RNA sequence: GCGGUGCGCCGCGACCGGCUCCGGGACGGCUGGGAAGGCCCGGCGGGGAAGGUGGCCCGGGGGCCCCGGGUGUUACAGCCCA
RNA sequence: UGGUAAGCAGAACUGGCGCUGCGGGAUGAACCGAACGCCGGGUUAAGGCGCCCGAUGCCGACGCUCAUCAGACCCCAGAAAA
RNA sequence: GCGCCGGAGCCUCGGUUGGCCUCGGAUAGCCGGUCCCCCGCCGGGGUCCGGUGCGGAGAGCCCUUCGUCCCGGGAAACGGGGCGGCCGGAAAGGGGGCCGCCCUCUCGCCCGUCACGCACCGCACGUUCGUGGGGAACCUGGCGCUAAACCAUUCGUAGACGAC
């Protein structure tokens, strides 16, 4: 049933720590609970990093288990993980999560005025979809 | 209009175990649960609002029964967003687990 | 330590359709449907190949006492297929010295009378497990035949009618009387 | 140091609050558990200890030394005049216990059943169940009565029937009847409640509840003896006469 | 402002620790489905741990002795009680705020009940380690109304299913009132999405 | 020595000081794994006094410098020879580790000799740390990671950050 | 007006100084005059094995697509040295 | 040193208790830290930081261990051979 | 002289400062849609299709409130507002959702017009839940209720005395 596997050259999303919110590639498995991880196009240095901080994504790209930072950089831009990330719903709702937490008090007003009206239009329409059910069985 | 203060709880005094110092309060501000988020509230004014039997004057108002002991959020307490406050009169232990109002208006933003 | 991976494939034949909702398996074939729930075991039951011609049970990062839980699911499901194709038949012969252990089945197999065990005027009425039915078969004077799909129930209900006829407050080495599981086989022969 | 010679313990502690029974009429703590395949029946009755006499019967037990031989057995005659069902009370099944859902009394409650609702019957204006009576003889009242039997066949699981003793038919001094919830243990809760409403304001003789040669359970309060010493109450060993401060006590 | 916590699948002390702390901070907590609480360690250990509790009774008058409460609501209430200064007034004013129930009664059956993930068996026990249901524990050591609670708990699950099915029905309508009505909510929607509420 | 934090490898060279009998005695180099240079210069004498007629008073430390990693990115296999005190007798042990860094694979030995054997750092004497090519590794806990196409999932992802809401309204997902 | 002196009570602010606890910036020294790494192209040449890439074989999974053995040193991946 | 040993009896050296509060060891004359005018702020010791109870509500690190009698912090308050 | 429904004010106890109206549950797995098919009175079962670091997200949702005019544009007309039917609810029964009028406006909600309301002159307990709980009596209108308990007396199934 497991879909994502700690595989040699899996793109993994770092959740917390120094390099939080960055895609690192699993270069080699060091230990039972740590891996050598590099992200040259995402500005993560070739370094050891535990599996507890990284949420491993659904991208695997072919380089050998000992390949130096240049041969990771080739496979990162050959596949083009920077653009293929930001079109994933997960990536789109990290940067949507960023936006709501960066919302100004003036921006918070303009959204409240939008949400109020945007809800009033649907609440009128669902109530009309509600009468469209009651009207069939009579 | 609307609310101009944040919900804090008088969660006891600054105390070891077998000694309490009643001069400093320990405030639990709702929402902040780390030392990273308690930095906004340092220097802010904190009010313990209660009311008694007798009427007392109200500044810019007619005499209510409502009273205050005004204070000040002096510094952060512990590792989990608890904060130290120091009131002009030492808060009564009646107030333990009751609402005090950490204000906004020693504002730095 | 933690072994990175331990797996063991069950070569399930053409005759059997095994399918699995979660780590619960359902196994059906020529003679009925067997369902066992392996919620207690904490493994990955994969079912791979076209026609699903084998089961694959993975255990990732397992200590010594968790790699023991791979071959148990293998053997349990293998006996969940033998019961589904060939069934299970535990022929058990009634040993006595003097008194004939007089066995006849009420409730068309689901209850076993045991009369005249060591001249006991008490009569023992052993209710069989749901699915299994005993039968005093022919061509052997003292002979009980249980038949059923579940290896568990045919064997459990055999050990009910074995532990029913125990010799109390005597030397059990001299008094070898009772009904004992003489042959573990299958209902129909491969 | 130990009990030199071992002896069993004087009395049981399985009743040990040895106090005046706060009820004079004995409560049925536990009625029998029902199976809804039985016919509908009252599970209990309420009598009066009349007296005591001999009996002679030819004992029909094989094996005994008194097989087909006549014995003298002591018997208690309990005068059990037929009881009047005057109400039904439904019990809903709750996780905190077994809550009384709703009581429904009858229209005509007997004048002796009224006396139980009074400490002083002489002084009272006797207005008990005079407003509840009017629920039956108004068109809007029968409805909310019928919405209870609708509710109490639905929500309730334990249906008990209020059946008082008819005190007029006894040589006793008292006129104040004894109310008692008797659990109707029978079929479904619907059938159980249709049956008790049929028995409402009606006689129930003992033949309806009990039959001949039946093993039953007699519940009641003991013959009161007042303040009794430990030699009388607990039946302990008396002390050997030379004792200074009393011989009729626990040493 | 009432924490209606779910008791199902939570650990007995882990939840009691967090309940006892909130309640001292002037919070009114309701812990519900207390039979659903389970204690770490296999069943026979935890039963023996509670059987030993039954034996600790006052020799000269057990009526004075430790009141061994059997119901899972009052086994959970007791373990919270031990984590409070219940001899003082603020620890007695504490227990007045806490309100503990078996199954889920009427006020709370039609209320979204919270979960403490820090006090949760799936989170806090290794899945290989055995645990003991407080529902089974209470029953076998003198609690009477397991089967009575279980049916009323089942009579609301089938009742609360009909709510959820009728909520999925409104939520199908709501999304189908967005495919239909997208042309005239767009200028309103496309400022929600610039502030990251919908993407 | 308290085996505190991550250990650093030190090249501590020291000579028995000039005499009339021996003006220029032979220099003695050692691989000392220490939290800092002060206790590297302490543990230098501990091992040198055990081997040579040389206390700190009748000697000097000529160069106590930290030796860094010559391949801190290459994941390597380290064979450490131990000499630890049990509660009864002392034991020679060959133990394998798998770290980027020599000095952290030695740290990973100090946490493990504590974990398994309750051996506090003063009991332990690291005598030899050798990088081993992946055939010369007998202990199978390291040999399971000698795999070109190594592939394991992260099976039961127990969540931390259990207190950030503390009162969520959903049972936490653990399959990822 | 200035200077002294205070407020009936409740308060607020300002800057200066003392002592404090943290945050942000920026500069420099040293080492094996850091170790590794990035970037030019694994520059030209030679070598070695492996947790063995392609090649080929083996065994079988798919409508030609891919996994699991073997062979052996760069090919349609890389890795450590001279 | 005597004694099987003793919260036993008898010495040497230093420090305690007595005469002495305080923080910690839940609680203890002596243990550990530190000795005391009355106070405000700061910071520590020895101990701690699920809750009682101030403080881990660190996305702490790597292991060990399942007990039908778990284990859990100097003095110290229950164990051995096997 | 008390129970139901229908202003003016004095005491007293103080805590609060918007709501969440609900699947069951899994965890080595989930959530949400569909008919060629199937047993069930429109429920379950799949099959397929999407989602899954939960976005049909509690990291969420709902309500968001200086007041009003004048005049516009989208938006609503299946709307808002309150008087008599129908239409819900036991584990500790609740304030709902609807189909019908007698009905009052085309106002409420989102952008822009046009001016205005102690603009109380930098300042604190403001803003709420709240006609909150409790305690007395006062003006009062309909609609309504006319009891017991204890002593005493008596009994003796009871009893030191109370109690029963």
């Amino acid at each position: 049933v497991f879909r994502r596997f700690v595989e040699v050259g899996r793109v993994a999303y770092v959740s917390f720590g120094p390099h939080a919110g960055k895609l690192v590639a699993i270069v080699d498995v060091i230990d039972q609970n740590r891996a050598l991880v590099d992200g040259p196009c995402t500005r993560v240095r070739r370094q050891a990093m535990p599996f507890k901080c990284m949420q491993l994504t659904d991208f695997i790209l072919k380089f050998p288990h000992s390949a130096r930072q240049k041969y990771v950089r080739k496979a990162w831009e050959k596949a083009d993980i920077n653009t293929k990330w930001a079109a994933t719903r997960w990536a789109k709702k990290i940067e949507a999560r960023e936006r709501k937490a960066k919302m100004t008090d003036f921006d918070r007003y303009k959204v409240m005025k939008a949400k109020k009206m945007r809800n009033r239009i649907i609440k009128n329409e669902v109530k009309k979809l509600q009468r469209a059910a009651l009207l069939k069985a009579s | 209009s609307g609310r101009l203060w944040c919900k804090a709880i008088f969660a006891g005094y600054k105390r070891g175990l077998r000694n309490q110092r009643e001069h400093t309060a320990l405030l639990k501000i709702e929402g902040v649960y780390a030392r990273d988020e308690t930095e906004f509230y340092l220097g802010k004014r904190c009010a313990y609002v209660y009311k008694a039997k007798n009427n007392t004057v109200t500044p810019g108002g007619k005499p209510n029964k409502t009273r205050v002991i005004w204070g000040k959020v002096t510094r952060a307490h512990g590792n989990s967003g608890m904060v130290r406050a120091k009131f002009r009169s030492n808060l009564p232990a009646k107030a333990i687990g009751h609402r005090i109002r950490v204000m906004l208006y020693p504002s730095r933003i | 330590m933690k072994t990175i991976l331990s797996n063991q494939t069950v070569d399930i034949p053409e005759n059997v359709d095994i399918s699995l909702k979660g780590r619960t398996v359902i196994v059906k074939g020529p003679r009925g449907t067997l369902r066992r729930d392996f919620n207690h075991i904490n493994v990955e039951l994969s079912l791979l190949g076209k026609k699903k011609k084998r089961l694959r049970v993975d255990k990732w990062w397992g200590n010594r006492k968790e790699l023991a839980t791979v071959r148990t699911i293998c053997s349990h499901v293998q006996n969940m297929i033998k019961g589904v194709t060939l069934g299970f038949r535990y022929k058990m012969r009634s040993v006595y010295a003097h008194f004939p252990i007089n066995v006849v089945i009420q409730e068309n197999g689901s209850l076993v009378e045991i009369r005249n065990f060591l001249g006991e005027k008490y009569i023992r009425r052993v209710r069989m497990r749901p699915g299994v039915a005993c039968s005093v078969s022919q061509a052997q004077k003292d002979e009980l035949v249980l038949e059923g799909n579940d290896i568990e129930l045919v064997s459990n209900s055999a050990a009910l009618i074995q532990q029913a006829t125990t010799v109390k407050n005597k030397d059990i080495r001299k008094f070898l009387d009772g009904i004992y599981v003489s042959e573990k086989g299958t209902v129909q022969q491969a | 140091s130990h009990r030199k010679f071992s002896a069993p313990r004087h009395g049981s502690l399985g009743f040990l609050p040895r106090k005046r029974s706060s009820r004079h009429r004995g409560k049925v703590k536990s009625f029998p558990k029902d199976d809804p395949s039985k016919p509908v029946h009252l599970t209990a009755f309420l009598g009066y200890k009349a007296g005591m006499t001999h009996i002679v019967r030819e004992v029909d037990r094989p094996g005994s030394k008194v097989n087909k031989k006549e014995v003298v057995e002591a018997v208690t005659i309990v005068e059990t005049p037929p009881m009047v069902v005057v109400g039904i009370v439904g019990y809903v099944e709750t996780p905190r216990g077994l809550r009384t859902f709703k009581t429904v009394f009858a229209e005509h409650i007997s004048d002796e059943c009224k006396r139980r609702f009074y400490k002083n019957w002489h002084k009272s204006k006797k207005k008990a169940f005079t407003k509840y009576c009017k629920k039956w003889q108004d068109d809007a009242g029968k409805r909310q009565l019928d919405k209870d039997f609708s509710s109490m066949k639905k929500y309730c699981q334990v249906i008990r029937v209020l059946a008082h003793t008819q005190m007029r038919l006894l040589p006793l001094r008292q006129k104040k009847a004894h109310l008692m919830e008797i659990q109707v243990n029978g079929g479904t809760v619907a059938e159980k409640l249709d049956w008790a409403r049929e028995r409402l304001e009606q006689q129930v003789p003992v033949s309806q509840v009990f039959g001949q040669d039946e093993m039953i359970d007699v519940i009641g309060v003991t013959k009161g003896k007042g303040y009794k010493g430990v030699t009388s109450r607990w039946h302990t060993k008396k002390l050997p006469r030379k004792t200074h401060r009393g011989l009729r006590k626990v040493a | 402002q009432v924490l209606v916590l779910d008791g199902r699948g939570h650990l007995l002390g882990r939840l009691a620790a967090i309940v006892a702390k909130q309640v001292l901070l002037g919070r009114k907590v309701v812990v519900v489905r207390c039979e659903g609480i389970n204690i770490s360690g296999n069943f026979y250990r935890n039963k023996l741990k509670y059987l030993a509790f039954l034996r600790k009774r006052m020799n000269t008058n057990p009526s004075r002795g430790p009141y061994h409460f059997r119901a899972p609501s009052r086994i959970f209430w007791r373990t919270v009680r031990g984590m409070l200064p219940h001899k003082t007034k603020r620890g007695q004013a504490a227990l007045d705020r806490l309100k503990v129930f078996d199954g889920i009664p009427p006020p709370y059956d039609k209320k979204k009940r919270m979960v403490v993930p820090a006090a949760l068996k799936v989170v806090r026990l290794k899945p290989t380690r055995k645990f003991a249901y407080l529902g089974r524990l209470a029953h076998e050591v003198g609690w009477k109304y397991q089967a009575v609670t279980a049916t009323l708990e089942e009579k609301r699950k089938e009742k609360a299913k009909i709510h959820y099915r009728k909520k999925k029905q409104i939520m199908r309508l709501r999304k189908q009132a967005e495919k239909n009505v997208e042309k005239k909510i767009s200028k309103f929607t496309e400022v929600l999405k610039t502030h990251g509420l919908l993407v | 020595t308290k085996a505190s934090g991550t250990l650093r490898e030190y090249k501590v060279v020291g000579r028995c000081l000039p005499t009339s009998k021996s003006p220029a005695p032979p220099l003695y180099r050692m691989r000392i794994f220490a939290p800092n240079h002060v206790v590297a210069k302490s543990r230098f004498w501990y091992f040198v006094l055990e081997l040579k007629k040389m206390k700190k008073s009748s000697g000097e430390i000529v160069y106590c410098g930290q030796v860094f990693e010559k391949s801190p990115l290459r994941v390597k296999n380290f064979g450490i020879w131990l000499r630890y005190d049990s509660r009864s007798g002392t034991h020679n042990m060959y133990h394998e580790y798998r770290d980027l860094i020599m000095a952290s694979a030695v740290t990973q030995c100090y946490r493990d000799m504590g974990a398994r054997h309750r051996a506090r750092a003063h009991s332990i004497q690291v005598m030899k740390v050798e990088e081993m090519a992946a055939a010369r590794c007998p202990r199978p806990a390291v040999k399971q990671f000698h795999d070109s196409r190594i592939r394991f999932p992260l099976p039961h992802r127990v969540l931390r950050r259990q207190h950030k809401p503390r009162f969520t309204a959903k049972r936490p997902n653990t399959f990822f």
